[PDB]
C-alpha cells in the first residue's frame, strides 16, 4: 500500500529531511568544528569528524523524510568517491540550494526554470574557480594542503610533503594502521611482491632474515618446477657465468628445490627460489611487469619454450634482489624505458575504465611498481579510538594532496565560493524564473563561508561583508582566518584547498538539489 | 554544607584544631575560614545544645522501638 | 532509525555513562578497596577486584549512556594489554579528564584546543615520570613490585621473586590452576616438549616412570620411520659407539618400533623414541630449535639426507634427557653456546614485528626454551571460587614484576603522578583555552591518591595537601600509607609500582578522554 502527498506537504517532508542531515554533519565544519560519535552495534563507537562517514549513518522512521535524506546523502558520497574531500562542505551547499529553491517555488516560480537557471549559474561558477586556480609551485603549497586537509595538524603535513617527494609524480601513497603509538613513513623503490623464501636455508644475511643476491639472473616461468631433468640445463649453464640466480614460478617441489639447495649448502651457486605472486587470469601481468624490468622475457606457456631448451640469451637480469620471510624487492634492471613507457600510457587509459569494474585498486599500483615507488604512512595512537580518526586525517590530506597536483589550487576558507560567486551578478537572463535560479547559487556559494564562521563563534553575515569588501581592498585572495579570528590572505597564510575538490563540491551539490526542487509529489509505501 | 564547603573536610579540620589550637577553635560559616568561636562571639546558650540532644535522643529512642501505628482510615 | 542529539545533551549523557562505568570500576582501587561480584550466566559467579575485568561486563540500555561506557572500557582493556595493570587508575584518571573537560567546555573553551593542551600537558606529564622512574637493583624491589601488585600478599611476593631468580633475566613465568589447595612454584630449565614415551617398554627407573639416558644421541628426523631397512643402518653405526639414542621423527610404527623394544629388552641398546613436537610449520622451527641446541642437524626432508645414509658426523648430542609418559626433557646440548646468541638476535627481531600475530606465548617460549628456562606458578586454594580471586592477584603481580624490570620502579600510592602534575606550573601555553587543557591534567594527575585515601576512609583532599607539602619538607618519595593511615617515605616502606605501568596510564586515559572532549553530536539507532 503506497501513499502520496502532494504540494507544499510533500516538500515540508523533504525540508525537514534533509536538515536534519545536514545539522548533524556541519557541525564538522571549519578548523573550529567539532566531531561526531558514532554508534556502532559490536564494539567501540566511531569518533570522527568526516563528513561522508556522519551523513551514511543517517536514517529517519518518517518515509518522506528519510526520501529528502536519501537524495542529499548522494552529495557527500558522490564527492568522498571523486575528490575524496569537501564532503562537508557539499552537505552544506545542498541545503543552502534546496532551502532556497523552496523559497522561490513558493512565490509561484516554475521548478523546472529554476533547475535550468542553477544549471547556467554552476557553468559560469565552475569557470571563474578554474580562473582563480593556481599552479602548485612544488613542497610549499603540498605541504600547506596536507596540513589545512589535517585539520590544522603541521605533523601530518610534514609526513605526506615527504611521501609525495619519494614516491614522486607517478607513486602512490597508502595509509595503515601502525602496530604501536608511533606515526611512521616507509617508503620501498622499485619492484617488490608478497612472496618469497621458499626455504630457510637460502640465508645470507643471518642477522636479518635476508636473502641478497647482486647481479642476479632471474627466471620468469609460469609453471612448476618438479624434477631434476628440466631444472638441470638451467643450472648446467648459470654456473659458466658463476652470477647468483633467481626462481619465479608458482611453486617449486621437494624433488626440485633440495637440488638447488644441496648445491646452495656446497656453494656452487648462490640462488634462491620464490613463488609468483597473484592469482588466476592476474599472473601473467605481473610477471611481464617483472620480465620487461629486467631486460628479459617470461617464459610462457602460450611461447611454448621447453624449460629445458632454455638459456642466457632470454634469462632475465637484475642489479639487487632483497628476499626474506613474504617479501621479496627488485631493485631495477633500468632497461626498456619505452616499452614500460607504452605499458604505462596503456594502464592509466585502461584505469578509467577498469576502476569502475576492477576488484580493488592496485591496478594503480601495477603503474606505481614499475614507474615509481610506493609509500605507506602507518598512524599510531595510544588508543584505538584516538587511531581511527587519526587515520582518517591522513586519508582526506592524502587524497587532497593528490586532487590539489592535478588541477592547482584556491584560496580556502569558503573563499574561492564567494570570488566565484561574484561573476554571477554580470550573468543575464530572459526568463525571469531562471534568473531565481542564478539568485539562488550566488546565496548558496556563500553558505560556507558564514557556517565556518559560526562554527568558530562569529557572526556569519558580519565575517561575509567584510570579506566581500576585502576583495577589492586588498585582493582577491583576502579571507578570514578561522582558526585564529582575523582577516588576512589565505595563500599568503597557507588557507588554500584545492581546486577539484571546490569544483566537485559546488557541482554535485548543484546537481541533487536542482533535481529535487522539480519534484511535486511523493510515492512511498505506508509502514 | 549549607554554606557552600565540603562538610567533612570541615569537620575533619575542626577536630584537628581542637589540640593544635584549642577546645574553642571551630569553623566560621559566615566568612569561610576557621577561627576561635568564643572570641569570634559565635557562642551559643550552653542549655540549648543541652536540651537540644536530650530531646532528639528521647524521640528518637521512642520510635526506634513503636511497634505498632494506629490511625482511622481516610474514608 | 538513528536519532541525533546536540550539545549538553549529549554530554550529559554521556558523563552519565562514563560516570556509572567508573563508579563499579573505583571501589576496588587501593589496598582497602573492596571486590565485586560479577554474575555469569552458566555457573558460579566471579568475585574479582581486578579493573578491567568489572570494566569488560559492563553495558546500558540507553544507547547515548552505553556510547560513554564503552569509550572508557577502551582505557581500561588497552592498559590491561599493554602493561597488565593499573586498569583501575587508567580509568579513574579517565573520569576525571573527562569530568573537567566538560565544566571547561560549558565555559565556552574551545573543545579542539582543550586536547591540544591536554596533549602537550600529557608529554610533560610522562617526561617527569621517567625522571623519578629508579631502575630495580635486584630482588629486593622485585619481592616489593610483586608484592603490591598482590594487594599486599608476602607469600606470592616470595614465589614470584624465587620465579624470576630461577629463569632469570630472558625466561617466561606461567600462571595456573593447581588441582590441589596448595600453591607451588615448578621450574624447569633447557629443552622440553609435551611428546614422549612411544612405548611402555623404554624403562630406565620402574619406580618414576621415565627413560633417563646418559650422553645420549638425538636422531632428529622429519618424516615417518616406518621400515628396518632405513632404521637398521643408523642403528648398525650407535651401537659401535655404545652410547644411548634418542629418535625424534612423525611417528614410529610397529614395525620400526618393534626394532628397538626387542633390541632394547636384549640390552644390545638403551634407547627411546619420541613423537615430533608441534603440527604443520609449528614443527619446522621446534626441531630447528633443538637441531642447533644438541650441536647436531636436523634431518629434514628440505636438506636431502636419506634415513639410512645418515651417520655419526651429523647425528646430535645431549648429556641427559628425561622422558615420561607426556613429556621429553633435554637438560644440555653441550654445544652451540655462540650460535644461540645469533639465533636468540634473530628471534626477538621476529618476536617485535610478530606481534601482530602471536596469541600465546610459543612466540617466546621458543626463545625462552633455549636461552632460559619457564617456572609454572600453580595457584591452590580450598575452593574454586577463592582460586579464580588468587590467581587473577598472582597474574597481576606477575605482570607488574615484569614491567619494573623493564622500565623501573616509581614511588606508589599514586605520588608518582602528584610528583610529576607539580611541573604543569611551569608550563604556559600561549591559547588561553590550551592552558585549560594543561590544567585539566593536573587536577586529574591528583586524584588517584585522593580515591585510594577516599577507599581507606580518609578524606582525599586533606591527604593532597599534606602529601604535597611533604614534597618540599621531606622528599619527593613521600606518600601515605594507605594500608596503615600515615605518611612515610613511599620508596624505604617498598610501596613502589613498575614505571611502565603509570606511564601508560595516563597516556591511554588522555588520549581517550581528550578524544570524547571533541565531541559534539551522537548518531545511535532508536531501540
Ligand atoms: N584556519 C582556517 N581558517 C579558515 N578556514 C579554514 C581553515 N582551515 C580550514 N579552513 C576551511 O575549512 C574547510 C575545511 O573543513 P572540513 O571540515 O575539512 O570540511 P570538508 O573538507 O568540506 N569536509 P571533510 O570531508 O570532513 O574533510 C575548507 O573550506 C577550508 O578551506
Ligand atoms: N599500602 C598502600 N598504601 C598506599 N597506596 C598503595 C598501597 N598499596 C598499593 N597502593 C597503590 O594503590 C594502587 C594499586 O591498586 P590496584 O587496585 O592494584 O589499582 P590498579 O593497579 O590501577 N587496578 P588492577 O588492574 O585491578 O590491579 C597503586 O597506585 C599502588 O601504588
Ligand atoms: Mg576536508
Ligand atoms: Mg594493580
Amino acid at each position: 500500500a503506497k501513499k502520496v502527498i502532494y504540494g507544499e506537504d510533500a516538500r515540508a517532508r523533504l525540508k525537514a529531511g534533509v536538515d536534519k542531515l545536514a545539522n548533524a554533519v556541519k557541525v564538522t565544519l571549519g578548523p573550529r568544528g567539532r566531531e561526531v560519535i558514532i554508534e556502532k552495534k559490536w564494539g567501540t563507537p566511531v569518533v570522527t569528524k568526516d563528513g561522508v562517514t556522519v551523513a551514511k549513518e543517517i536514517e529517519f522512521k518518517d518515509p518522506y523524510e528519510n526520501m529528502g535524506a536519501q537524495l542529499v546523502k548522494e552529495v557527500a558520497s558522490k564527492t568522498s568517491d571523486v575528490a575524496g574531500d569537501g564532503t562537508t562542505t557539499a552537505t552544506v551547499l545542498a541545503q543552502a540550494i534546496f532551502n532556497e529553491g523552496l523559497r522561490a517555488i513558493a512565490s509561484g516560480a516554475n521548478p523546472m526554470d529554476i533547475k535550468r537557471g542553477i544549471d547556467k549559474a554552476v557553468e559560469t561558477v565552475v569557470n571563474e574557480i578554474k580562473k582563480l586556480s593556481i599552479p602548485v609551485s612544488g613542497r610549499k603549497e603540498i605541504e600547506q594542503v596536507a596540513t589545512i586537509s589535517a585539520n590544522n595538524d603541521a605533523t601530518i603535513g610534514k609526513i605526506i610533503a615527504d611521501a609525495m617527494e619519494a614516491v614522486g609524480k607517478d607513486g602512490v601513497i597508502t595509509v595503515e594502521e601502525s602496530k604501536s603509538a608511533e606515526t611512521t613513513l616507509e617508503t620501498v623503490q622499485g619492484m617488490q611482491f608478497d612472496r618469497g623464501y621458499l626455504s630457510p636455508y637460502f640465508v645470507t644475511n643471518p642477522d636479518k632474515m635476508e636473502a641478497v643476491l647482486e647481479d642476479p639472473f632471474i627466471l620468469i616461468y609460469e609453471k612448476k618446477i618438479s624434477n631434476v631433468k628440466d631444472l638441470l640445463p638451467v643450472l648446467e649453464n648459470v654456473v659458466r657465468a658463476g652470477k647468483p640466480l633467481l626462481i619465479i614460478a608458482e611453486d617449486v617441489e621437494a624433488e626440485a628445490l633440495a637440488t638447488l639447495v644441496v648445491n646452495h649448502i656446497k656453494g656452487v651457486i648462490r640462488a634462491c627460489a620464490v613463488k609468483a605472486p597473484g592469482f588466476g587470469q592476474r599472473r601473467k601481468d605481473y610477471l611481464q611487469d617483472i620480465a620487461i624490468l629486467t631486460g628479459g622475457t617470461a617464459i610462457t606457456e602460450e611461447l611454448g619454450i621447453k624449460l629445458e631448451s632454455v638459456t642466457l640469451d632470454m634469462l632475465g637480469r637484475a642489479d639487487k634482489v632483497i628476499v626474506d620471510k613474504d617479501n621479496t624487492t627488485i631493485v631495477g634492471g633500468k632497461g626498456s624505458k619505452e616499452a614500460i613507457q607504452a605499458r604505462i600510457e596503456q594502464i592509466k587509459r585502461q584505469i578509467l575504465e577498469t576502476t569502475s569494474d576492477y576488484d580493488r585498486e592496485k591496478l594503480q599500483e601495477r603503474l606505481a611498481k614499475l614507474s615509481g615507488g610506493v609509500a605507506i604512512i602507518r598512524v599510531g595512537a595510544a588508543t584505538e579510538a584516538e587511531l581511527k580518526e587519526k587515520k582518517a586525517r591522513v586519508e582526506d590530506a592524502v587524497h587532497a594532496t593528490k586532487a590539489a597536483v592535478e588541477e592547482g589550487i584556491v584560496p580556502g576558507g569558503g573563499v574561492a565560493l564567494v570570488r566565484a560567486s561574484e561573476a554571477l551578478d554580470n550573468l543575464k537572463v530572459d526568463n525571469a524564473d531562471q534568473q531565481l535560479g542564478i539568485d539562488i547559487i550566488k546565496k548558496a556559494c556563500r553558505t560556507p563561508i558564514r557556517q565556518i564562521a559560526a562554527n568558530s563563534g562569529f557572526e556569519g553575515y558580519v565575517v561575509l561583508e567584510k570579506v566581500l569588501q576585502l576583495g577589492k581592498e586588498k585582493g582577491k585572495n583576502w579571507g578570514f582566518d578561522a582558526g585564529v579570528g582575523d582577516y588576512k590572505d589565505m595563500v599568503e597564510a597557507g588557507i588554500i584547498d584545492p581546486t577539484k575538490v571546490v569544483r566537485v563540491a559546488i557541482q554535485n551539490a548543484a546537481s541533487v538539489a536542482g533535481t529535487m526542487l522539480t519534484a511535486e509529489a511523493l510515492v512511498a509505501e505506508i509502514p | 554544607a549549607n554554606s557552600g564547603f565540603e562538610g567533612y573536610v570541615v569537620l575533619e579540620k575542626v577536630l584537628q584544631l581542637g589540640k593544635e589550637k584549642g577546645k574553642n577553635w571551630g569553623f566560621d560559616a559566615g566568612v569561610g575560614d576557621y577561627k576561635d568561636m568564643v572570641e569570634a562571639g559565635i557562642i551559643d546558650p550552653t542549655k540549648v545544645v543541652r536540651v537540644a540532644i536530650q530531646n532528639a535522643a528521647s524521640v528518637a529512642g521512642t520510635m526506634l522501638t513503636a511497634e505498632a501505628l494506629v490511625a482511622e482510615i481516610p474514608e
